[PDB]
């Protein structure tokens, strides 16, 4: 995803 | 105060708190643009929201995408290739889960959805798309939001992407595409994305007008469609026939005869100032892909062999019932406006200015009967139809079989230049200007  | 607020702020009226929510928009685009665009499609996303916030975020996903301007475009395309995958991934994933969730019009997620499949498809980079895009018109359950925003999705990717990009998905989406356009679709409005959508899917399906097990079932859908109650899906109908005269000519021959002669004269005769301007157009479309024909027919001439394909002389079978309309049609004279607009009028006039080059001279006798009955008419209106016409007529007959014509109209078409009317001197000037300069 976007993050981690 | 988060990001639903600042989007509402893209639309208050308060031009301070405008310019406000513009800088801070842009410098997230700058400053932070992979999360800002998975924000942004979260906001789209969630039915929860304001319409006026999801259009909003829509719009700043879409801004972030494209341009008209194919340089900034590129630009941009690159930009968002260049951004990380998995955030690519979720920005995909919620600009897709939003299609059937909006109950605004239009869809404010397949302007997005066209914009990343732009940059994207021509690189494999969302192979599934399609397929998914296709599965939501055609599953049986779909609603009916599904459908029609899912149309307008395909509609937009198949306008804007090089159609040299979609030849080989052809037979999906068109199946998409007539799958809600059939008479049997209950909603006129997913009948109204499915026509805008065959509109730009045309360039392509060359492959499927060929097979005529298809090419009269894609006609029959349009024709159904021309006659619609809802006038925004027969216009739409309506500038279909005129693209798929325009790239299929060769294969007319079937409809031709039996049904776009009736619905295009019909059309041409309309109150709607749109569906006249439709049916006009087709006229003009023909007498167009007729020219070059002459030409590419005279040019087999010469090489002593058979031309590649053949006109049909449509146009100058139809010069009996066109130029009444045509020049009844200028008799809808712009009183007050602008000479730059896009009216039946200005239309009827350019058509006709190629009926003339076109039925060369078979436009006279069918013209003058007009021209006589009104150059001198109490209506300015009908007194500058006339002169109108006869100025439309100048180039088409031959220079030599036009000049006695000019000779009797001469006078006329001098008082006329000190006629009150503004508008019929100024045609008047028009008109006499090309006699002068064409036939010395």
């Amino acid at each position: 995803g976007l993050f981690g | 105060m988060e990001l639903i607020t600042i989007l509402e702020k893209t639309v208050s009226p308060d031009r301070l708190e405008l310019e406000a929510a513009q800088k801070f928009l842009e410098r997230a685009a700058v400053e932070n643009l992979p999360t800002f665009l998975v924000e942004l499609s979260r906001v789209l996303a969630n039915p929860g929201n304001s319409q006026v916030a999801r259009v909003a975020a829509g719009l700043q996903i879409k801004n972030s995408l494209t341009s008209k301007d194919p340089d900034i475009k590129a630009q941009y395309q690159q930009r968002w290739l260049a951004i990380d995958a998995n955030a690519r991934r979720e920005v995909k994933n919620y600009v897709l889960h939003t299609l059937g969730t909006e109950t605004y019009r239009p869809s404010s997620a397949s302007q997005c959805v066209a914009g990343i499949a732009c940059a994207e498809i021509p690189v494999n980079q969302w192979p599934e798309l399609i397929p998914q895009l296709v599965a939501n018109v055609t599953n049986p359950n779909s609603t009916e939001h599904m459908k029609e925003s899912t149309l307008e999705a395909i509609g937009y990717i198949c306008q804007d992407i090089d159609p040299e990009q979609l030849q080989d998905k052809s037979n999906e989406i068109l199946t998409a595409i007539i799958q809600g356009m059939r008479k049997e679709e209950p909603s006129n409005n997913v009948k109204l994305a499915a026509t805008n959508a065959l509109l730009n899917s045309l360039e392509f399906t060359k492959a499927n007008f060929d097979k005529e097990s298809e090419r009269h079932f894609i006609m029959q859908v349009v024709c159904e469609a021309t006659q619609c109650p809802d006038t925004r899906v027969r216009v739409a109908a309506l500038q279909n026939l005129v693209k798929i005269m325009s790239l299929y000519y060769q294969y007319m021959e079937t409809y031709m005869g039996p049904a776009l002669f009736a619905i295009t004269i019909e059309a041409m005769k309309s109150d709607i100032d749109e569906v006249a301007l439709q049916g006009i157009e087709f006229w003009s479309n023909v007498c167009d892909e007729e020219m070059d024909l002459a030409i590419e027919a005279s040019e087999a001439a010469e090489q002593g062999r058979p031309p590649e394909h053949t006109s049909k002389f449509y146009a100058k079978g139809a010069l009996q019932y066109l130029v009444p309309i045509l020049t009844q049609t200028l008799t809808k004279q712009d009183e007050n406006d602008d000479d730059d607009d896009w009216n039946p009028c200005k239309a009827a006039g350019v058509c006709l200015m190629l009926l003339a080059t076109c039925c060369e001279d078979d436009i006279v006798p069918h013209v003058l009967p007009f021209i006589k009955e009104h150059i001198k008419n109490p209506d300015w209106r009908y007194r500058d139809a006339a002169v109108m016409a006869f100025g439309c007529i100048l180039e088409g007959p031959e220079p030599s079989q036009l000049k006695p014509l000019v000779i009797q109209a001469m006078p006329t078409l001098i008082e006329l230049m000190k006629d009150p009317s503004v508008v019929v001197r100024d045609t008047a000037a028009w008109t006499v200007g090309r006699i002068c300069e064409l036939l010395p």
